[PDB]
């Protein structure tokens, strides 16, 4: 708040002790410029109090609340960071392939398959997969679920990030 | 920036009679005010005469003329009090009236001469205002007069000693007259000293007498009273 | 460019910050050259004192003093009243130092085991860790979760969350075997000065070894991140070149204030001198010697450079016939 | 003016005492270097088999130079 | 809870360096003037230096320079703040709309280490690869001047030359090299190196370190074909290039210290040098030619060009003109000629600029007796030292004046029916008139057939149906414009002379004492319609038409005598509609029915110097919501005029103010004019938009600009001033000042130059021998200088030195107090002095000397010995309270006219400042901030009450309240401390606890209560302060509700009020000391509050979004773009 202004992203950080938590594999992903600036600032804040340290950002563990505009109004979803990138990629237009989203979001195919497996197959769908089915392939085409009828806000669509595989 | 006037036909000296005529009307107005009489000239006409007369190195004419005329009146006003009639009620009425009438007359003159008063006179060390000058003259010639100050203070203190004895007196005069002596700044010099000396003598007499009147009473009630 | 205060101060009207030339590089010699005693701390219910070391607490609410008997005593910084007393060791405390947060206190003894320990300050004065090999203990300068202990000529660095030893730095051949070796961190916490040797904290190899100028004082780092003193020798910690020497630092336990503008310390050899000195941190140019006429066990300054707390022996400097009190002088 | 907008973001990071801890409590030498006994055929000729371990206090150390003290 | 509001009363002036180049366009010749946190952009043309754009940044600027990073047509401006916030700026002009676009920004501070003693020095590569900066000890920071380096990523090169004096990028090398003067064990040397930001290393190297003058400090990079660099010290200049150098040592530079330089000739052959004494020099490089075509230097010559103001910075601008900037004095533009003038000088002044600082001391005295105090200040330094008088009058622009005394009225007439402008000006006098024909700007006396000039005129002007009118004491004369001759005349039925009159378009109103007439104007007739008679004489009339009426007022304004009253009648029948009482013995002279803005009001001026104002209901003739104000001493003639758009009135009086409508109220302010007795608006051919303001002596024509309000008179001393005070007894100011003498070959020091303290109408010298035996100054050292201090008697109106009293050689006059002491009714000037020598770090001896200002002589009254230097003195309960080194000593003045010490206190480091309030004493220190002492007369001694625990080095102090102390430190911060009387222990009770903390970026030197406003009757108080940059600030107390109101307002304002470089407001506002940094608290940035009115509505609406402010009732009220303006206005009208 003393930086004179702030971005649209209400950022918090979970700081995990490496000696207590499981080892996780990080991914460098196409975060919104605002997210990049803010997480770098939060990193700088931590290491200005507890210096001589490094923080390894885990884009696979992070999560967000994303608001989507539908024909029925603007509703919020509880999404993983990776789901956020997948959905945010559809805020300009849609009809993208799985492969294109993977490249656009900068995430692994395994991770993308799980994000789309929920987003475009399950309940309260945000995206629609054209080749209707449960599994997600490289050539699968995705469109935005403009026809979204639901009353709940902050709908959990990120079960994949709190469920075993 | 200076501006040049070409073909400058001028009249830097207006007719001497105009200047003198305004002066004469104002002199006459003062005389008309004196003795509390009516004024032949209108108040506004005279005011304009003052604004007109009070020019560069001209204003002193008007102040000196009103000052002398006011002085003549004040000196004339000493005579009504040059009497042996030490009437503690009537004398005080006459001198208080003199002051109150004088004040009204100085207000009338000052009002007419307000332009002079706020210029030549106000903006000058030791130029007293028309009222202040009337005040200084009034005390200089009337109140300071041996007959006037003696009767004024005796009239006031005599009514006071009578009041202490249980008499009914004109406190309305005591109030107005002491207000008059206060205005002239004479109270402190002519009245208060003779007054307190006689008044303190009464207090001494009152103690010695009163305590022995009502069968040696709870005298503290008289002390407070 | 006047010397005199009156001229220098008047110049502020057109020449701001201070007026004239030098500024602090000159004015520090007018203030740290004029010390006068204000108050003294003594043990409650004792006839004579036995203090050996001191430090101001993190929030400077009280002065922390160590005794010859291994006790810690906390005194009100303003009134001089003893507020608390704790046991830390079974012998004289050589060092006391609080964290910036004030959660914990580092203490160590000249003999009693554990030589160093981590004691809590918040809520309960309990122990977090016992270090039986560390004579001297000190906080790092930037990241204080890491603390350095000294075992003879060996540095031991541990993280206070458990007190677990993290890294050590040593070499018996490079070691100068200083009598009072007190291993310390530089301002950037990536160099350790241990027994005259500068250690590379990122490889644990020596980066440089300084000559054994002295036998007692191994040296202290300057807050500017450039200069390090080895008793008297002023070295460039970036290039390891010799820059300057100040003999007035000889046997002087010289440390720096909060701002890194003032350096000061007591004189060493009851191996204590009878006076203390102040220095201009600009170049270590000595400012004054303060004529205390009492053997000085320790000393510290405050954040605001108002009073220097000096532990002085008012007795005969014996084992028993001693009276070490903490007398505070105003700059 | 977009179909999707983020309102909340909870970022996650792993915390370690780098602390120039590319070094050792008992050993000195850098953890990515050989643990003394692997700089020569002492504990092993297989210097490439010398590994690095993590503790519970935000730091690492050589596997060998620490586990060798278990017998002590 | 000591909340405060802080504003700038006077914008800073000090020329904190300058930048020149091509910033506003590729072709334009630009100059940027540095004003601490602000920049003024100018373009230079043949006509002079003209403004382009005023901008500001949230932070003090340390570095400013122009560059062109390979491909730009315009220069880009690089700025680095004192908080290390860097930016790259592009000038953008969208037609008439000018602003600055930030291309890059970010902080360039090193987190761990200690900063250079040289401060922040930033220089740019001529090839524009990077900007290099000397910031930290041994640390040189380089930042690529790229287009894509938006964050301004910086690289750190370690420097061997840990301590340097002056670094500049060098010419004559393809590499980004730097040439510099630095200090090492070999003395001062000049060296070069190549900066490498990617390598973080310094490569060699145009040349090796070479010996330069021991006093060398300046390096000039020399443009190709010469290349190389010029090194300047005290007595000599050298030029270095490779292994060779040239040298010269002119006596003309030896006599003064060169402060700055600037390149003139693009081939690197000519440079301007200037000193602090006012000498400007031309350094000429005389070239040779080599066999290989190489250009080299043959020799160096320096010519003295002439005298200028102090050369703090030089920026050569065009084809001859250089700007000479000064933060130590005034600034100017001078042309450099080739042909010398009659003085042998080549310096020709073109334009000058006034700088209201550095501010040394201040006092406010009303020398005009208007209710508006004027501030007389000590400012400037050396030859530029001066006194200045700043007065708050909305400036008048005078176009003409005529010497026609005895005037009793004036009216412009349009005598030509076919012209819009006025043809004549009619003047009325005591007993006559004049009519002046207007011929453009010139005038002449004329005569009109229908005009009277042997009678006094009450009114004259234009009326309906192409007619002129004149009313004299004799008659009402209606004149037709075509013949300029009478068509109708009306005469009083009572055969009385006219005493009051006024004319308007469709009619006139006249009176003779009580009788009152309404006369209608017809094309060729004056027709009496109705008449009445007043109970008392008419004092004034006005029938000016109201609303949209066809030249006819429905209402008649009448002033009355005797009862003293004004009334409104229905004009057609003189029917009473409304009446008001005005006073007792005071007669009205001017009654009006007119307008302010677009609303109707009634006015009434009385012969006591007071005015009444009323709201006027023109339809019904009713008055409401009356006001009464005091203007002056005179009855005042009130007259209506039109301003820039809407109407207003002017007080034609001894106190010539202008009255206008503001917040649904009529308010006024004094105009910078002597006296007016009568007024009329003028619209002629020479004077199409002006007022004719006349008094009984002269008539002046001009405009009330309503643009400049603060006017400054400058009175050069040619010596640095020290202190100022005022004495009502001598009607003079007491001024302490210091002139410089220098040593030559024999006899010690001698005056370097003339100054006011020697150029006096009268003079004297102290004869004190008190420290004769102890004074042994270095009077045998060639080139050395001494300060000579004087107490001057300064005329309060002329400000000439009526007397100059010199103190003993090497005696300083450190403090000045004006007061009477003890039982002695005489007001004296008390001077605190000291004996100051080059060998004494701290003084041991001084004295307190009391003097009496008697005509042209300064009479010594008393001479009290003290131990130490008397640095500060204040008045204290009839006693003299003085600070002598560390000891605060209270002295009693006896009937013997001498001081004796009663008591003292010395529990401090140095008693730097003194301020008093009743029995309380505020003592400032060097490292103890503010200390509070109190006098205890029951003991006859002092008691220490409280101190601030923070070791602040005070720059100045002031008392806000008994337990509240306001002051500022050398760290450029303002703060307020409060004694914690609500505390439980002594540690707390004796602590003056910081309540508010605010960074100014300014070094405050002087505090004094008062402000430059005209006194005609959200925050309280008025603590004024002056800074080293000529800035004058003002601090006022806030209530709890107004603090929170403005606090939330600031947070919203900083969201849309963008700084240059996108530098956060949180940097500048933060209280920054040697030990801690804290965000502003307890204070309001009132400059930010005012700045609200300088943004577009859409952004104003963003500021007031969700902006609900707490109120005294406890209610929270939301705000709108227009309501938050009202908030600014509420503060604006108070401070």
């Amino acid at each position: 708040q003393n930086q004179s202004d702030s971005g649209p992203i209400d950022l918090t950080v979970n700081i995990l002790t490496m000696g207590y938590w499981p080892t996780y594999t990080p991914m460098e992903v196409h975060l919104t410029p605002e997210m990049i600036k803010l997480q770098e600032v939060f990193k700088a804040f931590y290491l200005g109090k507890h210096s001589g340290r490094k923080l390894q950002w885990q884009t696979t563990l992070g999560h967000a609340v994303l608001k989507a505009e539908f024909k029925e109004g603007k509703k919020e979803f509880q999404v993983s960071l990776f789901q956020t990138l997948v959905l945010l990629m559809f805020n300009e237009g849609d009809g993208f392939s799985f492969e294109e989203i993977k490249m656009a979001t900068g995430i692994e195919d395994s991770e993308l398959r799980r994000t789309l497996q929920s987003l475009a197959c399950g309940k309260a769908r945000v995206l629609i997969k054209s080749p209707k089915g449960k599994e997600v392939e490289d050539g699968d085409k995705f469109i935005f679920n403009g026809e979204f009828k639901h009353k709940l806000f902050r709908i959990k669509i990120n079960q994949i990030q709190m469920k075993e595989t | 920036k200076k501006l040049v006037i070409k073909n400058f036909r001028d009249r830097p000296r207006l007719p001497d009679n105009y200047t003198q005529d305004t002066w004469r009307k104002l002199h006459e107005a003062v005389r008309a005010v004196q003795s509390s009489t009516s004024i032949r000239y209108n108040l506004e006409e005279l005011y304009q005469a003052v604004e007109n007369l009070c020019s560069h190195k001209v204003s002193p004419m008007l102040y000196k003329q009103l000052r002398q005329a006011c002085e003549d009146h004040v000196q004339a006003q000493i005579l009504p009090f040059r009497e042996d009639s030490l009437d503690s009620v009537l004398f005080l009425k006459k001198i208080n009236t003199c002051w109150q009438d004088h004040c009204r007359q100085m207000i009338m003159i000052r009002s007419i001469f307000l332009f002079l008063d706020r210029t030549y006179v106000l903006q000058n060390s030791t130029l007293p205002s028309i009222w202040d000058m009337g005040l200084e003259l009034f005390r200089t010639h009337i109140i300071s007069d041996k007959m006037v100050q003696s009767k004024t203070i005796d009239g006031i203190l005599l009514l006071i000693e009578r009041e202490r004895s249980g008499e009914a007196v004109d406190r309305s005069l005591l109030r107005s007259l002491l207000g008059m002596l206060s205005d002239l700044q004479v109270y402190k010099d002519s009245f208060e000293l003779k007054f307190l000396e006689e008044t303190n003598c009464l207090y001494a007499a009152e103690g010695q007498r009163l305590m022995q009147e009502r069968e040696v009473p709870e005298y503290l009630n008289h002390v407070s009273k | 460019a006047p010397i005199n205060f009156t001229s220098r101060l008047n110049r502020r009207a057109s020449f701001p910050k201070y007026g004239g030339v030098d500024g602090g590089c000159f004015d520090r010699h007018l203030i740290f050259s004029r010390f006068r005693p204000i108050s003294v701390f003594r043990e409650a219910n004792e006839d004579e004192s036995g203090f050996t070391c001191c430090a101001f607490s993190a929030r400077e609410r009280f002065l922390m003093l160590g005794t010859c008997t291994g006790q810690l005593k906390l005194y009100n910084v303003f009134s001089g009243q003893e507020e608390a007393s704790y046991n830390c060791h079974n012998s004289a405390i050589t060092h006391l130092e609080p964290s910036r947060d004030g959660s914990l206190l580092l203490t160590s003894a000249t003999w009693s085991q554990p030589l160093s320990a981590l004691w809590g300050m918040k809520s309960v004065f309990d122990m977090k860790h016992s270090f039986t090999e560390d004579h001297y203990v000190e906080f790092s300068k930037h990241s204080q979760d890491r603390v350095i202990g000294t075992k003879g000529d060996i540095a031991h660095i541990y993280d206070i969350q458990t007190g677990n030893k993290l890294l050590t730095l040593f070499n018996p051949d490079l070691a100068n075997n200083y009598k009072r070796n007190c291993a310390t961190f530089n301002p950037t916490d990536d160099l350790v000065l241990n027994d005259g040797v500068l250690w590379d904290v990122r490889s644990a190899q020596a980066i440089h070894k300084f000559d054994k100028f002295n036998m007692n004082i191994s040296g202290v780092f300057h807050p500017n991140g450039l200069e390090v003193i080895i008793n008297t020798e002023i070295w460039d910690l970036r290039t390891f070149h010799l820059l300057h020497t100040v003999p007035a630092l000889d046997q002087c336990r010289v440390v720096f204030n909060h701002t890194g503008t003032v350096m000061y310390g007591a004189m060493l050899q009851s191996p204590f001198g009878s006076s203390f000195r102040t220095f201009n941190a600009t170049d270590y140019k000595p400012i004054a010697t303060i004529d205390v006429k009492r053997n000085i066990f320790d000393l510290c300054t405050d954040t605001k450079d108002c009073y220097l707390a000096v532990i002085e022996n008012q007795g005969s400097m014996d084992a028993l016939n001693m009276d070490t009190v903490c007398r505070l002088y105003e700059v | 003016k977009k179909r999707f907008e983020v309102k909340k973001w909870n970022a996650v990071a792993l915390w370690a005492w780098d602390i120039v801890v590319d070094n050792c409590a008992i050993c000195r030498n850098h953890i990515m270097d050989l643990c003394i006994e692997c700089q020569a055929n002492q504990a092993s000729a297989t210097s490439e088999e010398c590994t690095v371990a993590w503790g519970v206090c935000n730091h690492a150390f050589h596997f060998h130079c620490i586990s060798r003290w278990l017998k002590t | 809870m000591s909340y405060n509001y802080v504003v700038t009363a006077q914008k800073p002036t000090a020329v904190n360096g300058c930048v020149t180049g091509h910033f506003t366009s590729a072709e334009d010749l630009n100059l940027l003037i540095a004003k601490n946190t602000r920049l003024e952009i100018y373009v230079v043309t043949a006509e002079g230096l003209r403004p382009v754009k005023e901008v500001g940044m949230y932070g003090k600027i340390a570095v400013m320079e122009l560059f062109r990073p390979k491909g730009e047509s315009k220069d880009l401006l690089f700025i680095l703040t004192a908080k290390y916030n860097a930016c790259i700026l592009e000038y953008k002009q969208s037609g008439e709309s000018i602003d600055i676009i930030t291309r890059a920004h970010g902080n360039v501070q090193d987190r761990i280490g200690r900063p250079s003693e040289t401060g922040i020095i930033g220089i740019i590569d001529p090839e524009c690869r990077m900007i290099g900066l000397r910031l930290y000890d041994g640390l040189f920071k380089v930042i690529p001047l790229d287009r894509d380096n938006k964050e301004l990523k910086a690289f750190n090169i370690r420097l061997e030359e840990l301590h340097v004096i002056d670094v500049k990028f060098l010419y004559g090398c393809q590499a980004p090299t730097i040439c510099f003067v630095y200090q090492d064990p070999q003395g001062r040397h000049v060296k070069t190196y190549e900066v490498s930001l990617r390598e973080k290393e310094f490569n060699k190297g145009p040349w090796k370190q070479e010996n330069v003058e021991a006093e060398a400090s300046m390096v000039i990079a020399v443009p190709e074909p010469f290349g190389g660099a010029i090194i300047i010290g005290q007595e000599s200049i050298t030029y270095h290039n490779g292994d060779k150098y040239l040298a010269i040592a002119p006596p003309i530079i030896k006599q003064s210290t060169i402060v700055c330089h600037n390149r003139v000739d693009p081939n690197g052959s000519r440079y301007l040098l200037g000193d602090m004494e006012g000498r400007l020099f031309m350094l000429l490089l005389e070239k040779e030619e080599q066999m290989d075509g190489t250009v080299t230097l043959k020799d160096l010559r320096v010519e003295l060009l002439g005298e200028t103001s102090i050369a703090e910075c030089l920026t050569y601008l065009d084809n001859g003109v250089v700007f000479v900037g000064s933060r130590l004095g005034d600034s100017q533009l001078v042309k450099l000629n080739v042909d010398s003038n009659e003085q042998g000088s080549y310096v020709v002044a073109m334009e000058t600029f006034t700088n209201l600082g550095p501010i040394v001391d201040m006092c406010v005295v009303d020398l005009e007796r208007q209710g508006q105090g004027q501030l007389v200040t000590c400012s400037g330094a050396f030859k530029e030292g001066s006194l200045r008088i700043i007065r708050n009058g909305i400036g008048i622009h005078e176009h003409a004046s005529i010497d026609l005394p005895g005037i009793k009225g004036l009216w412009p007439l349009r005598s030509d029916p076919n012209r819009e402008t006025d043809d004549t000006l009619v003047l009325s006098f005591v007993g006559q008139t004049r009519v002046l024909m207007l011929n453009g700007e010139e005038v002449e006396e004329t005569e009109l057939m229908g005009f009277v000039d042997d009678q006094q005129t009450f009114f004259c002007g234009n009326v309906a149906h192409q007619q002129l009118i004149q009313i004299t004491s004799a008659s009402v004369r209606l004149v037709s414009q075509e013949p300029k001759a009478l068509v109708s005349e009306w005469k009083e039925p009572q055969a009385k002379n006219i005493s009051v009159a006024s004319c308007n378009s469709s009619q006139v109103v006249v009176a003779v004492g009580r009788a009152l007439y309404y006369l209608q104007i017809h094309p060729q007739e004056l027709r009496q319609i109705s008449h009445t008679e007043m109970e008392h004489e008419v004092a004034c009339l006005d029938i000016t038409p109201l609303g949209d009426s066809n030249g006819l007022s429905p209402l008649c304004a009448i002033g009355l005598w005797t009862d003293i009253s004004a009334r409104i009648l229905k004009l057609p029948s003189f029917e009473l509609l409304h009446k008001e009482m005005l006073g007792g013995e005071i007669i009205p002279r001017s009654i009006l029915m007119t307008t302010f803005e677009s609303s109707h009001y009634l006015l009434c001026a009385l012969g006591d110097g007071a005015l009444f104002y009323f709201g006027l209901n023109i339809e019904t003739g009713l008055l409401s919501d009356r006001k009464k104000v005091t203007l002056g001493t005179q009855p005042t003639v009130l007259r209506t005029f039109r301003s820039l758009s809407t109407t207003n009135v002017f007080a034609c009086s001894d106190r010539p103010t202008v009255i206008y409508s503001s917040n649904h109220k009529l308010v006024f302010s004094n105009v910078n004019l002597k006296e007016v007795n009568y007024m009329c608006p003028l619209n002629s051919d020479g004077y199409p938009d002006s007022l004719a303001l006349a008094n009984n002596s002269t008539l002046t024509i001009g405009t009330i600009d309503e643009i400049q309000k603060l006017h400054i008179r400058t009175v050069p001393l040619y010596e640095s001033p020290r202190k100022i005070c005022y004495q009502e007894v001598s009607q003079c100011f007491g001024v302490l000042s210091s002139r410089i003498e220098v040593q030559d070959t024999s006899g010690g020091t001698t005056a370097l130059r003339p100054s006011a303290s020697t150029q006096a109408l009268s003079s004297s010298v102290s004869s004190s021998k008190l420290f004769s035996s102890s004074t042994a100054p270095h009077e045998t050292s060639f080139g050395e200088e001494v300060e000579v201090h004087n107490l001057l008697i300064i005329d309060q109106h002329t400000f000439e030195v009526l007397h100059a009293h010199q103190f003993l050689q090497n005696e300083y006059a450190l403090s000045l107090v004006s007061c009477k002491l003890g039982k002695d009714p005489n007001t004296y000037f008390i001077v605190g002095t000291a004996m100051v020598y080059p060998e004494e770090a701290e003084p041991k001896q001084g004295r307190i000397v009391v003097f009496q200002y008697s005509d042209g002589k300064l009479q010594t009254v008393a001479e009290k010995e003290v131990k130490g230097a008397v640095y500060s003195m204040v008045e204290f309960n009839g006693k003299l309270l003085a600070s002598i080194n560390s000891t605060v000593r209270l002295y009693e003045w006896t009937t013997e006219k001498e001081l004796r010490t009663e008591c003292n206190h010395y529990n401090n480091i140095m008693a730097l400042y003194l301020k008093t309030k009743g029995d309380f004493i505020l003592v400032g220190d060097l490292m103890r901030s503010v200390l509070l002492l109190a006098y205890k007369p029951m003991e006859g001694n002092f008691e220490e009450i409280a101190r601030d625990f923070n070791p602040n080095w005070m720059s100045a102090v002031e008392i806000l309240d008994d337990d509240n102390f306001l002051g500022a430190e050398n760290a450029f911060n303002l703060f307020v401390c409060q004694k914690d009387s609500a505390a439980t222990t002594d540690e707390e009770r004796q602590h003056l606890q910081e309540v508010g903390l605010f960074h100014l970026g300014e070094f405050v030197n002087v505090f004094c209560h008062g402000s430059l406003v005209m006194q005609n009757l959200p925050t309280q108080g008025s603590v004024l302060f002056g800074t080293v940059n000529g800035m004058i600030g003002l601090v006022t107390s806030l209530s709890e509700s107004w603090y929170n109101l403005l606090l939330d307002m600031q947070n919203r304002l900083n969201k849309v009020i963008k700084s240059v470089g996108k530098i956060e407001h949180s940097f500048w506002r933060s209280f920054h000391t040697e030990r801690k940094t804290e965000p502003a608290t307890g204070f309001i940035d009132g400059d930010l509050i005012e700045s609200f009115l300088d943004i577009s509505r859409p952004k104003m609406q963003e500021v007031v979004a969700n902006l609900q402010y707490d109120d005294g009732s406890g209610m929270k009220r939301e705000a709108t773009a227009d309501d938050l303006i009202k908030v600014v206005e509420e503060l604006t009208r108070i401070h």
